[PDB]
């Protein structure tokens, strides 16, 4: 199997950076939302506020 | 829809950038507005010297 020593505990810093980047991407796709379920291709009929968002 | 929103934002930014380039070109053509392309020439020192020269007419005497 794989061999990881005590120095593998230093690898939490790139995982923390990955979590920070994923959180920033989640905030970016949270902000970027005025065309959500309002474009003319993936559109929704009247009553869109009652229904759940698609993403 | 994320790409549609980002394209709409970048397109509106492009129109505002073109419009402010046109506004800045028309401002620098005429030097009309007081924000950019305007050299403020003031006659504060001339009015101060004229007020001093009017004040020293009263001081003239014996």
């Amino acid at each position: 199997v794989l061999g990881l020593d005590k120095r593998a505990l230093w690898g939490a810093l790139p995982l923390l950076g990955f979590a920070i980047g994923h959180f920033l991407d989640k905030k970016e796709t949270e902000r970027m939302t005025m065309f959500r379920d309002k474009s003319a291709l993936y559109g929704r009929p009247a009553g869109s506020e009652g229904k759940a968002p698609s993403w | 829809e994320k790409s549609l929103h980002y394209l709409y934002e970048e397109n509106e930014k492009a129109q505002i950038r073109l419009l402010e380039d046109e506004v800045r070109r028309k401002m620098s053509e005429r030097n009309d507005y007081q924000a950019y392309y305007y050299r403020p020439s003031v006659a504060k020192y001339h009015r101060i010297s004229k007020e001093a020269a009017d004040e020293l007419e009263a001081l003239r005497g014996d």
